[PDB]
RNA sequence: GCCCGGAUAGCUCAGUCGGUAGAGCAGGGGAUUGAAAAUCCCCGUGUCCUUGGUUCGAUUCCGAGUCCGGGCACCA
RNA sequence: AAUUGAAGAGUUUGAUCAUGGCUCAGAUUGAACGCUGGCGGCAGGCCUAACACAUGCAAGUCGAACGGUAACAGGAAGAAGCUUGCUUCUUUGCUGACGAGUGGCGGACGGGUGAGUAAUGUCUGGGAAACUGCCUGAUGGAGGGGGAUAACUACUGGAAACGGUAGCUAAUACCGCAUAACGUCGCAAGACCAAAGAGGGGGACCUUCGGGCCUCUUGCCAUCGGAUGUGCCCAGAUGGGAUUAGCUAGUAGGUGGGGUAACGGCUCACCUAGGCGACGAUCCCUAGCUGGUCUGAGAGGAUGACCAGCCACACUGGAACUGAGACACGGUCCAGACUCCUACGGGAGGCAGCAGUGGGGAAUAUUGCACAAUGGGCGCAAGCCUGAUGCAGCCAUGCCGCGUGUAUGAAGAAGGCCUUCGGGUUGUAAAGUACUUUCAGCGGGGAGGAAGGGAGUAAAGUUAAUACCUUUGCUCAUUGACGUUACCCGCAGAAGAAGCACCGGCUAACUCCGUGCCAGCAGCCGCGGUAAUACGGAGGGUGCAAGCGUUAAUCGGAAUUACUGGGCGUAAAGCGCACGCAGGCGGUUUGUUAAGUCAGAUGUGAAAUCCCCGGGCUCAACCUGGGAACUGCAUCUGAUACUGGCAA
């Protein structure tokens, strides 16, 4: 089982991702992170701070 | 059979082969029976750059060393007079 | 791949369409077959077309299949296509690179509902020289309806303002011809002068920055990716660093080889129909309607402006005017990027007959420019065509 | 590499006048200097063990201007040497020649005499360098380049040089715009305001 | 594999059918004394021995033979019939 | 590229056999509390995945499209 | 000169002291992911599927071994046009050379991979029962003949692969005979064992005009050596598990025969009934080993990628052949699985060689250039071959260097943010102004890596010789993939080049607004319930910087496996008690031995790496010379206190 960091997502039911280490310890038996910005998972929307974490890119303008 | 040759040493575009003795039936940088001396082929007009133990060379020659080419004309410019 | 290419002809983009079971296929191994009489290296039989195991059992080419043949004047690139309604996706594709297509239109069902699609959409895309040939004429020799079915054919040419009367009609069987029967196989050889007249040498843009549209990746056994494509403008040599530019996020690579049917070729050029082998990109990774283009000269886009001519409904289009949001489908060079509509204001219901304009906002980044001409289609039909206006 | 942005705000961040600003003008006095290092700069830090061991790593830094790297480079050589670690960090510092140039007085600022040296204008025994991290040896000579030999820049600089310190381990011509580099760097000669045990005691751990 | 040195490959197989038939008869002189060991014949012994003498010892010279082979069956088979004769 | 299915509130599901959309769990709102729980007094709170036709009317009829799942083909 | 080196903090409690884990601060990595990204130098780049592999290439070479000449170019006799010597041109191995073939050498090296292997391997130190092509030393020979065969011809099978039958011919191919010794066998007498010729030049002589004869180089045979390499044996060391305690029957040893290059149950027949084991046998799981790498104050702990040594494997299993050497990557034979061709009879293949493909995976590169250099094979040499190697390509993967500008500049602007609304702050930052131009971009110059080799010439050896050959000098034309090199000069313009994380404590740096135990943050303690320095945005600040964070991994701190360096009344931990085998330890006196211990010496401890003082790339990383070190091991010579043995 694994957390899914950020406000809000799209994961629903299926849609590989990616799967890093790292506990929560505010949830029982979570031992991971799922990788936003990795596969086919996407970003985090509207981050402008500590956006390498969070797979946000710079903004284009 | 051993030979008397050199040995690719030194970073890119700028070698550093050790004459040494090792057998022909092994790498340029592999197994030898002992290293004797050296030449640099780019060293500077300096104090140094080229050595080779005559001595322990002439030793091999007697026991049959099949000196290179190129090392036998490093045996040259090391003058057997001076 | 071996062989090497020998550039010698003016190289022409033909190809079969029209309904289905009028003889598209038969006629493309019909016309490589006697053309073989006065070209040495030639001859693709009708299983060699129809090589896909559906193609093989159903009995229905759906996959275009890229053959060529060549008179002593020029060079020939036949694309054969799909006349099956619901495989347009590989019609629209074959008839983007089309110079000039061979409407095959049966003497015995005379013009059909989809020989009426092919036409229309052989417009919308800008399929310039239409050659026609009446097939199963040994099936029919009631001169009368013979004449009556080639007046009927120029009837709709007539409607989709193509020159329907000095649009060249050739009568004959595509099936005889290809056991040989020389009554019938003069015939091919009569489509064929039309063939090198009508047609004309078209106009290239080789000294353009290098652009190429992708219909169909491939995954060549031991080489790698091949993008398969016909240079729009500039031209192209092996080792020359192209970068694709499309609906996923720009990638890198190198055109390691390029050929043509099989024929290596050291420098691909506008026009040619050419597959690129590409420098370790996965099959995953590039696909069809992402564009191939020399670095930075475009980017991809998602908001532009342009124009739209909405068609009667005993002609296709619509008869029911849309509001705001209407999502249809966009069809520039190689693609089908679903797209919303961003209508002018007061626009309640853009009446089927304007001209006026709209702007969008769509699914996938795709390669754009002013001047970039497009169809836009929706549920088995075109609705309207525009280019693109202005960069919004 | 380089810091190359606000270099007066970092003075005020240390509290000492750096001489990265030093210039044509004689004394700053126009930065707001000491009460403000930033938008909370009025108060004052608790300013823990760790802090006054990581500020005067940072005042000896921000100086001859080196980074993290390399200027982590400079302990690991100095601890590996004889004498004494702290000490060996502020000849290696004193040995450097875009310092040289600053202290020849050919450039205004550590960062101009960086300009000098990269832009090659600085010569040392007749011979063109651009590293500004040249280790110059002792008993060696370095000079002005003679084709950007006093272009309006030198010439300033050098005559503000006169109303410096001009260190005793170097000698220069000032005329002939050579000067000559003697003997390594004294501990009595150098700085003083800065601690060079506290360095050694972020650097131990 | 496509080497044009598959010459080798013919080459040691003629090879092969010659030091065979080397061996062969090599092994038949051999296994003569033997005979006359079990026969206990000194005297037809001592025939067999000096007519393959020559014969194990020229195939030392022919490099067959590693010649320490050759020099044990000179040894072992004297020391048969010296103790029978 | 082809064929075949699935998508109904925040979550889990009923529903059509063209007629103006439900159930339960939760959520939001007042009193009480430091804020909740519990108790009491109230409100569906939906682009029926999107979009266009067939019609008075489409979740339910027929086509394009999106995401996903399963099978299949293609090889300059 | 050659270890000048050792740190602590948060967290159980109302608070304290202990015990005790958890977590962080450091360094490192074959790294992956997210955001970002200018250049150069030097290194690294499939850790997973020892999975399956399209295509090209990775081992060829000698005509100075031989028969030949199918090609290409000459020489030569002749031939035909026709400008009668301008050419056309058929024969011709007669020369330069050279496909196919015989033969010699290489193919066992070089390159790759880490499946197997827990000891058959490796490391260390010794040993004797051995062999050793090419290389080289000393001592002799190198006499005289024969029988075949490929190529090549005729015919012919077969799709191909690949042959078949009968004839022709050569040799440094093959088989004898003579000859043998300090060689082998034998106590000895005696018996027995080898070989090959080619090529350059040439006076006299000799010529059946092939050539002999003189001479020089080279190769062949024999024997003992040397060197190198390899095979073998012994001792110590070399993972985890006793929830694996008995294991073995050619097994332990003996005798005789056979076998190997060599000792040996290596292998057979008979005889004895032993042999290994608690100082860990067998069995099971994991694993290539080492020099070394990272960490550490050290002792240790983890590990074995790149470089180098050794071993093992070559689609899977097995076997043998040729040979100095294999029981063989690009060899053979057989079986099997899987692909491929087929004219259905039968064949072909093995990327764990360089690239490259599909697949697997979080993840790892060009179907490039050249043999110029170093090394190797062959060859007299020239040269040919060399995916070894040298370079270039790709990737921020790592270490190192540089740049993105410098100085000046208060109206201390505008705008943003904060505010006690006074002002502060961003901030000399910007703009403005005066200069510079690194690296990129563009145009000219331009090292070094190159040594040799070839032709000619002179002299000195050689010899009958001014000849041939060899050697040392000299002369001329040259040999560079990288390469539009490094580096130098010139032209224009601040011009083309700054992000990333963090800001409650630990730990460097704070406020405002929005959201109200919701959304979310988090390495640990914990924040958020309408006044959040912890959430999201903004301003400012801090750290680092073409990188920055996150995750994974090892060590450190952890004296939290304590030999250095801990504990057991109550915190985790004294068997319920006792007798007692093996084991560990053992009072006191003398003598002796000298296993342990100690001192000295010798040999070894491969090189690289680490460390020290220097040298060279503009510095550095990097390369590099000398030295120290390699803390170990083995033998010998001595000491005799303490421990052990021995005697009283
Ligand atoms: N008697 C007769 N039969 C004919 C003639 N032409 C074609 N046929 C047959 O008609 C059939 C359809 O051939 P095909 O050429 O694939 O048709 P298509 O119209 O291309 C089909 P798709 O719709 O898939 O592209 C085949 O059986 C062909 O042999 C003709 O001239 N005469
Ligand atoms: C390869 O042949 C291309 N040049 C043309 C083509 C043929 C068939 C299918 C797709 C492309
Ligand atoms: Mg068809
Ligand atoms: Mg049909
Ligand atoms: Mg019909
Ligand atoms: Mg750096
Ligand atoms: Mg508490
Ligand atoms: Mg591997
Ligand atoms: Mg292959
Ligand atoms: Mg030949
Ligand atoms: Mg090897
Ligand atoms: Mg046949
Ligand atoms: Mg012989
Ligand atoms: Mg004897
Ligand atoms: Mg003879
Ligand atoms: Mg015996
Ligand atoms: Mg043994
Ligand atoms: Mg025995
Ligand atoms: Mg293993
Ligand atoms: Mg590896
Ligand atoms: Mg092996
Ligand atoms: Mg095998
Ligand atoms: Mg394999
Ligand atoms: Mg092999
Ligand atoms: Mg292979
Ligand atoms: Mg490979
Ligand atoms: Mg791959
Ligand atoms: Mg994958
Ligand atoms: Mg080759
Ligand atoms: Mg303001
Ligand atoms: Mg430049
Ligand atoms: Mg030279
Ligand atoms: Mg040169
Ligand atoms: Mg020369
Ligand atoms: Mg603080
Ligand atoms: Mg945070
Ligand atoms: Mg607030
Ligand atoms: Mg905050
Ligand atoms: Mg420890
Ligand atoms: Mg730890
Ligand atoms: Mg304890
Ligand atoms: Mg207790
Ligand atoms: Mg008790
Ligand atoms: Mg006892
Ligand atoms: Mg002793
Ligand atoms: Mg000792
Ligand atoms: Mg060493
Ligand atoms: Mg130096
Ligand atoms: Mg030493
Ligand atoms: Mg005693």
């Amino acid at each position: 089982t694994s957390y899914i960091g950020g406000e809000g997502h799209n994961l629903q039911e299926h849609s590989v991702i990616l799967i890093r280490g790292g506990r929560v310890k505010d949830l029982p038996g979570v031992r991971y992170h799922t990788v936003r910005g990795a596969l086919d998972c996407s970003g985090v929307k509207d981050r402008k701070q500590a956006r390498s974490k969070y797979g946000v890119k710079r903004p284009k303008a | 059979m051993v030979t008397i040759r050199l040995a690719r040493h030194g970073a890119k575009k700028r070698p550093f082969y050790q004459v040494v003795v090792a057998d022909s039936r092994n790498a340029r940088n592999g197994r030898f029976i002992e290293r004797v001396g050296f030449f640099n082929p780019i060293a500077s007009e300096k104090e140094e750059g080229t050595r080779l133990d005559l001595d322990r060379i002439a030793h091999w020659v007697g026991q049959g060393a099949t000196i290179s080419d190129r090392v036998a004309a490093l045996i040259k410019e090391v003058n057997k007079a001076a | 791949s071996k062989e090497k290419f020998e550039r010698t002809k003016p190289h022409v983009n033909v190809g079969t369409i029209g309904h289905v079971d009028h003889g598209k296929t038969t006629l493309t191994a019909a016309i490589t077959t006697v053309l073989a009489k006065t070209y040495g290296g030639a001859a693709r039989a009708f299983d060699q077309i129809d090589n896909a195991p559906e193609e093989k059992a159903r009995g229905i080419t759906i996959n275009t299949s890229h053959v060529e043949y060549d008179t002593p004047t020029r060079h020939y690139a036949h694309v054969d296509c799909p006349g099956h309604a619901d495989y347009v996706k590989n019609m629209i594709t074959g008839a983007a690179q089309m110079d000039g297509a061979i409407l095959v239109v049966a003497a015995t069902d005379g013009p059909m509902p989809q020989t009426r699609e092919h036409i229309l959409l052989g417009r919308q895309v800008g399929v310039p020289y239409i050659i026609v040939f009446l097939n199963k004429c040994d099936m029919v020799d009631d001169e009368e309806l013979l004449e009556l079915v080639e007046m009927e054919v120029r009837e709709l040419l007539s409607q989709y303002d193509f020159p329907g009367d000095d649009t060249p009609i050739v009568r004959g069987s595509a099936l005889k011809a290809l056991e040989g029967d020389a009554e019938w196989e003069a015939k091919i050889l009569e489509l064929a002068g039309f063939l090198d007249s009508y047609i004309p040498e078209p106009e290239r843009a080789i000294d353009k920055p290098f652009l190429l549209p992708i219909e169909d990746v491939f995954s060549i056994s031991g080489r790698g990716t091949v993008v398969t494509g016909r240079v729009e403008r500039g031209i192209i040599k092996v080792g020359e660093e192209v970068e694709i530019v499309g609906i996923k996020e720009t990638q890198k690579s190198t055109c390691t080889g390029v050929e043509m049917f099989r024929k290596l070729l050291d420098e691909g050029r506008a026009g040619e129909n050419v597959g690129v082998l590409l420098r370790g990109i996965k099959r995953e990774e590039i696909e069809r309607g992402q564009v191939l283009a020399k670095p930075g000269t475009i980017k991809p886009h998602t908001k532009f402006e342009s124009e739209v001519y909405i068609l009667s409904k005993d002609e296709g289009g619509r008869h029911t005017p849309f509001f705001k949001g209407y999502r249809p489908q966009f069809y520039f060079r190689t693609t089908d990027v679903t797209g919303t509509i961003e209508l002018p204001e007061g626009v309640e219901m853009v009446m089927p007959g304007d001209n006026i304009k709209m702007v969008v906002t769509l699914i996938h980044p795709i390669a754009m420019d002013d001047g970039l001409r497009f169809a836009i289609r929706e549920g088995g039909r075109t609705v309207g065509a525009g280019v693109v206006a202005k960069v919004l | 590499a380089r810091y190359l942005g606000p270099k007066l705000k970092l003075s005020r961040r240390e509290g000492t006048d750096l001489f990265l600003k030093s210039g044509v003008r004689a004394i700053d006095t126009k930065c707001k200097i000491e009460q403000a290092p930033g938008q909370h700069g009025a108060r004052k830090p608790r300013l823990s063990d760790y802090g006054v061991q990581l500020r005067e790593k940072q005042k000896v830094r921000r100086i001859y201007g080196v980074l993290e790297r390399q200027f982590r480079n400079y302990y690991k050589e100095a601890a590996r040497l004889k004498g004494n670690t702290g000490e060996n960090l502020l000849a290696l510092l004193e040995g450097r020649l875009d310092n040289v140039v600053y202290r020849m007085g050919f450039g205004a600022t550590r960062a101009e005499a960086r300009q000098l040296v990269s832009h090659k204008a600085i010569m040392v025994n007749g011979r063109v360098v651009n590293i500004a991290s040249y280790q110059v040896s002792p008993n060696d000579v370095v000079s002005i380049r003679e084709k950007a030999k006093k272009q309006s820049r030198v010439k300033a600089a050098l005559e503000l040089a006169e109303q410096r310190e001009k260190p005793t381990w170097l000698e220069v011509d000032a005329g002939k715009m050579e000067g000559t580099f003697k003997r390594k760097p004294e501990r009595s000669d150098l700085s003083a305001d800065i601690n060079e045990h506290l360095i050694v005691e972020l650097y131990s751990k | 594999n496509i080497k044009s040195a598959k010459k080798r490959a013919i080459q040691s197989e003629k090879a092969r059918k010659h030091n065979a038939s080397r061996r062969s008869m090599m092994r038949t002189f051999i296994k003569k004394v033997y005979a006359a060991i079990e026969a206990g014949d000194k005297a037809a012994a001592q025939k067999a021995f000096n007519e393959m003498q020559p014969i194990v010892d020229r195939q030392a010279a022919k490099g067959l033979i590693h010649k320490n082979k050759a020099a044990r069956h000179k040894a072992n088979l004297t020391a048969q019939i010296n103790k029978l004769a």
